[PDB]
């Protein structure tokens, strides 16, 4: 709740700012994924 | 008993094997079509996804959820959401369901449709119950989960028909045969030697009579007798499919009649 | 993407009518009723029964194109007897046959076990 | 990739059936033939809906996060 | 079904027969060799340059990327960025001019040269419509 990013291998709720570039927290790998939105999406069920 | 003549010989909770006597082929037919195609039902038709960490994509499950058999027994007293005066849905037009499960163990955790949960008010009607024929007791099989994967959904089941999507079909497979030997010669049987030794005698060849070589071709004869059988998915019990079939056929025959009455006006 | 929404199968659009009835120019005492949002499940019955009535000369139907849900039924009748009636009597005659089936089935279904 | 619900061709539900199938082959030792038949799967479009489906899900589960 | 065509069961389709998922990947970076001119990721607007794309930017947050949940189509901007030249000229990337779908994953990394680098994925389900080659 207020989360911004997640690294790929383990899944740590990171959320650092520009003038920080990349990197995890005690897991390193400069990979990183953008979490999800909270505009909880609606499906045609067809 | 004054016209069209049914007689069951075998019947279960998903099988109605019966002869249907004394009818126009053109009708028998239009019955089977409107059966498959036009009997109303309830099935999930809008999925709001909270979280989904499954190996399966969103729209996939959504689809899977569609097909799940949901009780439609009392369905003919729930309103079409296109009709109901509410903005989007309500309990007057829709049942709402909730699904969550979550990876708990090491061993693969299943998500049955038994894990489905009504939320909205049924106002005491018989509707929206995921149907289970399963002996073990587990409806269908939505999805599967490893150690740490949630799934948070919100199903809005709505009234609808097969003509809109085969999810709304109640019917499955309908058996249909008339005139087991070719006495009406409505077909011309392919062969290499004996037409008879080569094709198979349909089980429906005892309740009719053999032709007898001597007799010439009976021409002015037409189609009576149709050896049908109705299977059911089981939103509706078998009897009500055929009933409501005859019903909806009648209702949409009936509405033409009304439409002619509405046009004398101007 | 060009695909035409499902419900345009059973729902009427706008300014459209469940029937439009028009007079055939070719023959006398002949008519071709259009049937919006319908198909064979309905036309094939109307017709075949509209053929048990002995005061009807001609009766045919056709799905002009399986893309759209129309279907045109054209009927010709004896001196006097307006087609509408023809279409009427038959429409009913079917409801009655259907009603009977309903009850007849309802009777048997009740006699069985399982 | 997860047993389909309902065969594309007939309609009849076939989801609830995967499990039982597995069991009737490998536990009390039958041939896929008779096993497809205990389940009430006669019509062979709805017979081929099970005998062919391949449960890949088992394999995506494997991948860790 | 004439001249090498075929008619299919509309019903069985809704029931799933022959459905696909179609994931597609877009991709981006920030300039490279520069001591006074370096690209930047941000949900832009005016600022002297006014060369911006036709479409909707609003699907973007603050980092310059769309979030995963979001639906996209038409000329929806999907990754915005500015090349500040002597102030800030646009260089963002619209979702394909013909496409449509739901964002799946969004990759944020660096390249060997210290680069800020991006890989937005988009997903459709493509249902067997009329003329599709079989
Ligand atoms: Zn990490
Ligand atoms: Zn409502
Ligand atoms: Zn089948």
């Amino acid at each position: 709740a207020t989360l911004k990013y997640i690294c790929a291998e383990c899944s740590s709720k990171l959320s650092l700012s520009r003038t920080d570039a990349v990197r995890c927290k005690d897991c390193g790998h400069r990979i990183l994924l953008k979490a999800r939105t909270k505009r909880l999406v609606q499906f045609e069920a067809r | 008993e004054e016209g069209p003549q049914v007689k069951i010989r075998e019947a279960s909770k998903d099988n109605v094997d019966f002869i249907l006597s004394n009818v126009d082929l053109a009708m028998a037919n239009s019955l089977r079509r409107v059966m498959i195609a036009e009997i109303p039902t309830l099935a999930i038709d809008s999925v709001e996804v909270e979280t989904n960490t499954t190996v399966l994509a969103d729209e996939f499950i959504a689809h899977r959820l569609g097909l799940i058999p949901l009780q439609s027994m009392d369905i003919e007293q729930l309103e079409y959401s296109r009709d109901c005066f509410c903005e989007d849905h309500c309990d007057k037009c829709s049942v709402v369901l909730t699904l969550q499960a979550f990876g708990e163990s090491e061993s693969t955790t299943n998500v049955y449709s038994k894990d489905l949960v009504i939320v909205s008010n049924l106002m005491g009607r018989n509707i929206g119950h995921p149907i289970i024929q399963d002996k073990e007791g587990n409806g269908v099989l939505i999805c599967k989960l490893r150690k740490g994967q949630e799934l948070k959904l919100t199903c809005v089941a709505k009234k609808g028909i097969a003509k809109e999507h085969a999810k709304w079909g109640p019917a499955a497979a309908i058996e249909f045969e008339y005139d087991p030997w070719n006495k009406l010669k409505h077909t011309d049987y392919w062969y290499e030697q004996d037409s008879a030794k080569e094709w198979p005698q349909s089980k429906n060849c005892e309740y009719e009579d053999p032709p007898n070589e001597g007799d010439p071709f009976d021409y002015k004869a037409q189609a009576d007798t149709f050896y049908m059988n109705v299977e059911s998915v089981g939103s509706i019990p078998v009897d009500q499919v055929v009933v409501r079939g005859i019903d909806t056929l009648q209702k949409k025959v009936a509405s033409i009649l009304l439409a002619l009455t509405q046009m004398d006006q101007d | 993407m060009n695909a035409p929404d499902r419900f345009e199968l059973f729902l009427l659009g706008e300014g459209e009518s469940k029937l439009k009835i028009d007079p055939d120019t070719k023959a006398p005492n002949a008519v071709v009723i259009t049937f919006e949002k319908e198909d064979h499940t309905l036309g094939n019955l109307i017709r075949a029964e509209l053929l048990n009535d002995r005061k009807v000369l001609f009766a045919a139907y056709k799905v002009e194109h399986p893309f759209f849900a129309r279907f045109k039924l054209r009927i010709q009748t004896t001196e006097g007897y307006d087609p509408k009636d023809a279409l009427k009597n038959a429409c009913n005659s079917i409801i009655n046959k259907l009603g009977a089936l309903k009850t007849n089935f309802e009777t048997e279904w009740n006699l069985q076990t399982l | 990739m997860i047993v389909p619900v309902r065969c594309f061709s007939c309609g009849k539900v076939v989801g609830d059936k995967w499990e039982s199938y597995l069991n009737l082959l490998q536990e009390d030792e039958l041939d896929e033939g008779t096993a497809l038949s205990r389940l009430g799967l006669k019509r062979y479009c709805c017979r081929r809906m099970i005998l062919t489906h391949v449960d890949l899900i088992e394999k995506f589960l494997r991948y860790n996060p | 079904n004439q001249e090498d065509s075929m008619i299919m069961n509309q019903s069985s389709i809704d029931r799933g027969l022959f459905r696909s998922l179609f994931f597609r990947s877009y991709m981006d970076q920030e300039k490279k060799y520069g001591m006074s001119i370096t690209e930047t990721f941000e949900k832009p607007q005016r600022t002297n340059t006014l060369r911006m794309k036709h479409g909707t930017y609003d699907k973007l947050d603050d980092d310059g990327l769309i979030a995963p949940g979001v639906r996209v189509s038409g000329e929806d901007v999907i990754i915005g960025k500015t090349t500040p030249i002597s102030s800030k000229r646009d260089a963002s990337t619209p979702l394909r001019s013909t496409e449509n779908g739901i964002v799946d994953q969004v990759l944020v990394t660096t390249n060997q040269d210290g680069l800020k680098f991006v890989k937005v994925r988009v997903r459709t389900t493509k249902i067997p419509q009329i003329g599709d080659k079989f």
